[PDB]
């Protein structure tokens, strides 16, 4: 497959989430919160409340959305699943990536964990489930590992949810196939199919024994299934829209639910008529995590489309549709996500509208924000900043992370030649030559690579710029900061990943013909 | 902008077009995914077989538009 | 007062003759054309030639005969260099050209009276319909509807099926996944989606085009699909729309444009039309009656044992007036 160079216009440290959180994780041992963001960055927060700055650090390695995060090995070790088709093994205490399991062939949507067996499951859109031993993934000893992958077979459609009981004797998958498939993870053999749902299962929950299962579908129904009976024992219709997130009390007699309708409800499973409304969020609920410090749970952490993570106090359920909450007690801040983007007639500048309706002017080539225009009309501004020039397209933009990501592809990268004077690069008193924008940039990106030795000789790209090399399909090859190209190990990596089309103009410096 | 093409088997494929893109250039993008040479392709939209010279903007083809890919059946 | 007339083939012009036959047996079209003839603009365009031709057929002394459509064909060659040749062409391509060409003539005529928001021509009143493409992003679950007009429907075809089943899966919810992921504007990423095309507004005449071709990506050539694909004499079509009013229109097979030949690069086009209860076949100049059972039973093909496989290509379904 063909390789594409990509970079991200952002600041070295992106402290706050910039696209909403797909999954949450709470460490009871250290009172820490893990937020798997759609900005491809996992972050650590302190939940002691009485801390002005809750931010601890951020785990940056992923390239697309982090869909799920499983925290294991009694304290810290984090397993992540992402739309970047990989599963990453992290030492959660220090916050660094150990291994990248490149076994999935599509977006890895969900992870499942069985504490009593140090077993972790992974599933995604590629209709395949893989079982992993955490103690094997974390082991550094390498004693005749002969690392053979273990997979479950059955799924006829893209998997959106996974769940495993604490003992690791039951595993259930949720997909667009509507029906939920079950296996014995220990023996890998099939168990049952559970027909009942008229839509997608995005939320799956199991008790300790695994004798019963809770499911939240996009059809709006919560279902309690009896595994020993192989049938649905209770159907709960609470939300007006689909249900995406689920959380249960230690007993397994109350279900905490959230969906597209932004409402969060704790419903008594035993008798559904006793349904309590926690609150209504400002964005649809993606995933939830309970404060399991005491029974009943005293708080609940809510992840939504919005980059701000809220903690709502449950304390009042025993005393108390009017909600129990109006304002959260603890709030993790969130930065703006670029929702709209326009490339102007000069293929150098970009206009963007963030979630806060602020409009910004950007320089693609010099990889930076040139101006802040504030809360103005974006549509009118595009028309107001019209340029009477023809420059062919040479780059791609993607706001999947909420941050600006530019993609240089072989097919059109060297398509745009502009005059040095017309490009702003005033050179007195040398006549303005025709410069190839793509080339000039590629040079500025791999400026610190010894193989290329100085730079483009006109402008400089911020030295903290993430420079990613990956296949058009999805698989990333290598990732590094612009300034890190100089290091031995990085320079070696560049030599094994940088494609020939890039090498032709960066090292060989054979500038294309008009 | 992304438009759809209903292939010869009914399978829908996505295309990453621009309104400025010519009909012959749309065909080339289809060739990459399907393998069909443009000379052999025929695209129907809004009951109109799209002319090679024209662009998508001309035919008012916007995001989410479904082009119907079809071939010839020469007869005398 | 019925006129069953053949049409002379002037060197691989069957693709053209066969469409004219089918169009002549679509009474709203024929009546409309004949009416256009009457005004007599007298400026030679493809529409005037068509009307002059349809007029000869309609106002002939004998009920059965043969007409050389030289005049029309001359204009078709003058008006289109891709048809200005003795090469064999596609009937559907001709139909599309002819219908849009004569709609565009009318679109101009409609505008020239206003001279001394858009308007729909009588070509559209007869063959136009409207679809609604709904696209549900599977991540945010926001549904995006989009209306798109149609003059005919190019249906996919499967081995040992019916025109109804093909119409059924044409309107079925397909999943956009893997390499075909949908770009969701609210998600700002590519996500799996459900795509469904349902009928919003029914055409007075449903023109069905069967995608009877298979491309061989490796062999670098395409084949003709001569599958047994059955077509009913009647079609039940129901309406989606506003849901304030609902339509359950019953259609009737008026004409079938059929392509004879084992391959897609060469062949012969004929038309079978239903006129006054009984069916009749038009092979250029030759016009002969055919028994109802011998119609559908010969337009498919079982296994391979059927010489130069005659297959149904364009189907004309007329509303019950
Ligand atoms: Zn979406």
């Amino acid at each position: 497959r063909k390789v594409q160079v990509s970079y991200v216009i952002r600041d070295e440290v992106e402290k706050y989430n910039r696209n909403g959180v797909n999954a949450l994780q709470l460490d009871p041992a250290l009172n820490r919160l893990f937020t798997a963001g759609r900005d491809s960055i996992i972050r650590i927060w302190s939940v002691n409340q009485h801390k002005q700055d809750p931010y601890i650090a951020s785990m940056e390695h992923h390239t697309d959305w982090v869909n799920d995060i499983v925290l294991c090995c009694n304290g810290k070790t984090l397993i992540s699943a992402s739309s970047d088709t990989t599963v990453k093994v992290w030492n959660a205490h220090k916050g660094f990536c150990m291994s990248t399991l490149r076994t999935h062939k599509d977006y890895v949507k969900a992870l499942a964990y069985a504490k009593d067996k140090e077993l972790v499951a992974s599933a995604g859109l590629d209709r395949q489930i893989f079982l992993w031993d955490v103690n094997t993934l974390t082991a550094l000893t390498a004693s005749n590992n002969t690392v053979t992958t273990s997979s479950l077979s059955g799924n006829k459609d893209s998997i959106y949810s996974l769940a495993m009981n604490q003992l690791g004797t039951i595993i259930v998958s949720g997909s667009t196939e509507k029906v939920l498939r079950v296996w014995d993870p220990r023996t890998c053999a099939k168990l049952m199919k559970l027909k009942g749902h008229t839509d997608n299962v995005k939320a799956l929950l199991l008790n300790r024994d695994g004798t019963q299962c809770l499911s939240g579908s996009s059809d709006g129904t919560i279902r309690l299934w009896s595994l020993g009976q192989q049938r649905c024992i209770a159907t709960y219709r609470v939300h007006d829209e689909g249900v995406w997130a689920l959380q249960v009390n230690d007993a397994f007699t109350h279900v905490y639910s959230g969906g597209r309708d932004r409402k969060i409800y704790c419903t008594d499973l035993r008798n559904p008529d006793i349904r309590v409304l926690i609150c209504e969020e400002k964005a649809p609920v993606l995933k939830m995590e309970l404060d399991r410090s005491a029974d009943p749970p005293p708080a609940i952490w809510v992840a939504t489309t919005k980059s701000t993570v809220n903690k709502w106090t449950l304390k009042g359920i025993h005393n108390f549709i009017t909600p129990l909450c109006t304002q959260p007690d603890q709030v993790i801040k969130g930065g703006a996500s670029i929702i709209q983007c326009h490339i102007l007639n000069d293929k150098r500048h970009i206009l963007t509208k963030d979630t806060n309706n602020n409009v910004a002017y950007w320089d693609v080539l010099k990889a930076c924000k040139v101006e802040d225009l504030g809360k103005v009309d974006f549509e009118d501004e595009i028309k107001k900043r019209f340029k009477m020039v023809y420059v062919p397209n040479w780059f791609s933009v993607d706001l999947k992370t909420g941050m600006l990501t530019i993609t240089l592809d072989e097919s059109d990268c060297f398509a745009a030649w502009v005059s040095a004077k017309d490009a702003g690069f005033s050179s007195p008193d040398g006549s303005d030559p025709k410069l190839n924008l793509g080339g000039l940039l590629l040079q500025a990106l791999l400026e610190y690579w010894p193989r290329t030795h100085k730079g483009n000789g006109y402008f400089q790209v911020p030295p903290h710029t993430p420079v990613i090399f990956g296949e058009a399909g999805g698989r990333t090859l290598f990732r590094l900061l612009c300034r890190d190209s100089g290091g031995e190990t990085e320079s070696m990596l560049l030599n094994e990943t940088v494609p020939q089309w890039v090498i032709d103009i960066t090292v060989d410096k054979n500038m294309p013909k008009f | 902008m992304q438009i759809f093409v209903k292939t010869l088997t009914g399978k829908t494929i996505t295309l990453e077009v621009e309104p400025s893109d010519t009909i012959e250039n749309v065909k080339a993008k289809i060739q990459d995914k399907e393998g069909i040479p443009p000379d052999q392709q025929r695209l129907i939209f809004a009951g109109k077989q799209l002319e090679d010279g024209r662009t998508l903007s001309d035919y008012n083809i916007q995001k989410e538009s479904t082009l119907h890919l079809v071939l010839r059946l020469r007869g005398g | 007062n019925e006129h069953y007339f053949g049409l002379v083939n002037f060197g691989n012009t069957c693709y053209c003759n066969s469409v004219l036959q089918a169009l002549y047996f679509c009474r709203p079209f024929r009546e409309n054309v004949l009416a256009y003839k009457a005004q007599q603009k007298k400026k030679e365009n493809l529409l005037t030639c068509l009307a002059d031709l349809f007029h000869s057929i309609a106002t002939q002394k004998k009920k059965v005969g043969v007409i050389p459509p030289k005049k029309f064909i001359s204009r078709l060659r003058k008006e289109n260099d891709l048809f200005d040749n003795y090469m064999q062409q596609d009937a559907h391509e001709f139909l599309n050209y002819l219908l849009n060409t004569i709609a565009d003539i009318l679109q101009e005529e409609k505008k020239q009276e206003k001279q001394n928001k858009p308007e729909l021509t009588w070509v559209h009143e007869i063959f136009q319909g409207t679809l609604t493409n709904e696209t549900r992003c599977l991540n945010c679950e926001t549904v995006s509807s989009k209306d798109e007009d149609f003059l005919d429907l190019s249906v996919d075809v499967e081995q040992n099926t019916s025109i109804t089943h093909c119409l059924r899966d044409f309107s079925n919810t397909e999943t956009l996944c893997s390499e075909q992921k949908y770009y969701c504007e609210t998600c700002c990423s590519k996500q799996e989606a459900q795509k469904r095309m349902r009928v919003k507004k029914l055409p007075m005449i449903l023109a069905l085009h069967l995608k009877r071709f298979k491309y061989m990506e490796q062999l670098h050539r395409y084949t003709k699909l001569s599958y047994r694909v059955v077509f009913p004499l009647e079609l039940r079509l129901f309406n989606t729309s506003s849901d304030a009013v609902n339509l359950d229109r019953m259609y009737d097979l008026v004409a079938v444009v059929v392509h004879c030949g084992s391959g897609p690069n060469r062949g012969h086009y004929i038309t079978i039309v239903k006129s006054h209860g009984f069916w009749l076949l038009f092979d250029d100049d030759i016009v002969e009656k055919i028994d109802a059972q011998a119609i559908e039973e010969f337009y498919g093909l079982t296994s391979d044992i059927s010489k130069n496989s005659e297959s149904g290509y364009i189907l004309f379904y007329q509303s019950r007036e």
